[PDB]
């Protein structure tokens, strides 16, 4: 928690 | 149209020299790195089109394939540390900071983004992308007179990657770095979106873990009075990082620890310590435990609050882990508290709880326990009442305890618990 590394999955 | 292409065909287009050929396969790319079900990065990656996405980052006539090739590039950058050393190693750092001035703000948010999670893979890419001089252009992109103007996404990932710089240790991040971002990190800390509070939050708490020079530098911004206003939020992700923050400060100095008691931090703890997500409990108690080991006139203001019988109850249920935090605080309290506040806490209950305890098989607890009806006896002792504690610890079976315990494979365990034997039980 958090997230180190986010994916982006649209927009 | 774009929608699953093979990685051969993406390889083809993107190698075309045609502009809106390269497009067309760059977002072909981006969809199939934006699949959930294990989006094919290393396939990507094997056929050597980072520095193709990179190169394309610079397409200033080209905003599309900028947007596509930030898209993919961060995407493969979310995935293990060799992914996103691969996006490192094409160069994309330079690349996404001078993405930053983007007039297109799509654009500019993919490359905060991708920022983020370079940073976010541990301390060496994060001070990279810092020495690369990324924290300037991130700055200015929050450089409004009002947070509120901002698009909320936009704003949300901005906190986050800022966070990320603000993340990991070994080293921590650049003591100019943090200064530099402080200042707008504490307007995030008071922003009304709940998303950029916990991520403001979370920065601060990474910025607090830390020796008290570091804690410093936070508690002299004067965010202490925020925090613990976050500390009482109803959203649990608000919560956590704001607990996680002052506990945090409070590993530090004791003038340090008596901001957060000035600012008011005690009077959330009834609720903390009775707080149904283990987590919270297990770490207002962590911070209890370093309160109860500051000066006698913080642990009378833990008193005046009420918070002893808490600590009462977290000891006599809680998780397990908590109720070791709570033995750590009340062995902290008796070994620094006057005779007053230490008979205060037998009178709250603390002996029977303590007592049972001692049949857990955790060694370090069994040694916290002992050393702090060590403290309470001492306290006894100074008003001639020994025995009186001998008896209490006698009705509710500690002493059988203290007496098997003898029989403990741990040295210090067997000797301080012969010794109680040998100077209150004989």
């Amino acid at each position: 928690t958090p997230n180190t590394k986010r994916f982006k999955k649209e927009e | 149209g774009t929608v699953n292409w093979s990685v051969e065909d993406i390889v083809k287009g993107i190698n075309s020299n045609n502009l809106e050929s390269q497009l067309q396969a760059t977002q072909a790319a981006r969809k199939l790195l934006s699949r959930e079900k294990q989006p094919p990065i290393d396939n990507i990656i094997r056929a050597g089109l980072i520095p193709k996405f990179v190169s394309f980052l610079g397409k200033t006539d080209c905003s599309p394939i900028q947007f596509e090739s930030a898209w993919a590039l961060t995407n493969i950058a979310s995935g293990t540390s060799e992914q996103t050393k691969a996006v490192v190693d094409g160069g994309a750092i330079p690349a996404f900071i001078s993405l930053l001035a983007s007039p297109h703000a799509h654009i500019s948010e993919q490359a905060v983004w991708a920022l983020g999670n370079i940073a976010g893979d541990g301390s060496a890419f994060r001070d990279l992308v810092i020495k690369h001089g990324a924290i300037d252009p991130l700055l200015a992109l929050l450089a409004v007179p009002d947070l509120s103007t901002l698009a909320c996404g936009y704003l949300r990932n901005l906190t986050w990657t800022l966070s990320n710089l603000c993340r990991n240790k070994n080293p921590a991040p650049p003591l100019d770095a943090v200064e530099q971002i402080l200042p707008t990190l504490v307007r995030l800390l008071h922003h009304n979106d709940p998303e950029v509070l916990a991520d403001s939050c979370w920065a601060i708490s990474y910025l607090t873990d830390g020796p008290n020079e570091r804690i410093e530098m936070v508690v002299k911004k004067g965010v202490v009075p925020q925090l613990v206003k976050l500390l009482g939020a109803t959203e649990l992700p608000i919560v956590t990082p704001a607990l996680r923050a002052i506990g945090n400060i409070v590993t530090g100095t004791d003038e340090q620890t008596q901001k957060v008691i000035d600012a008011g931090a005690l009077a959330v703890f009834p609720s903390l310590l009775t707080n149904p997500k283990t987590n919270i409990q297990k770490e207002a108690t962590w911070t209890m435990s370093n309160i109860t080991a500051g000066r006698q006139d913080q642990i009378q203001q833990v008193v005046n609050h009420g918070l002893v019988p808490f600590l009462v109850g977290v000891l006599s249920k809680a998780d397990f882990k908590t109720q070791k935090e709570a033995a750590w605080a009340i062995t902290n309290y008796t070994s620094g508290g006057t005779v007053e506040q230490i008979v205060y806490l037998v009178h709250c209950g603390i002996i029977e709880p303590l007592m049972n305890l001692l049949s857990a098989k955790d060694t370090k607890i069994i040694q916290v326990i002992l050393d702090a009806i060590s403290n309470i006896f001492q306290a006894a002792e100074k008003l001639g009442e020994t025995e009186k504690l001998s008896i209490m610890i006698e009705e509710c079976g500690g002493l059988d305890k203290i007496e098997a315990l003898q029989r403990h494979e741990n040295e210090s365990v067997y000797k301080a618990s012969l010794n109680l034997i040998e100077k209150y039980f004989s």
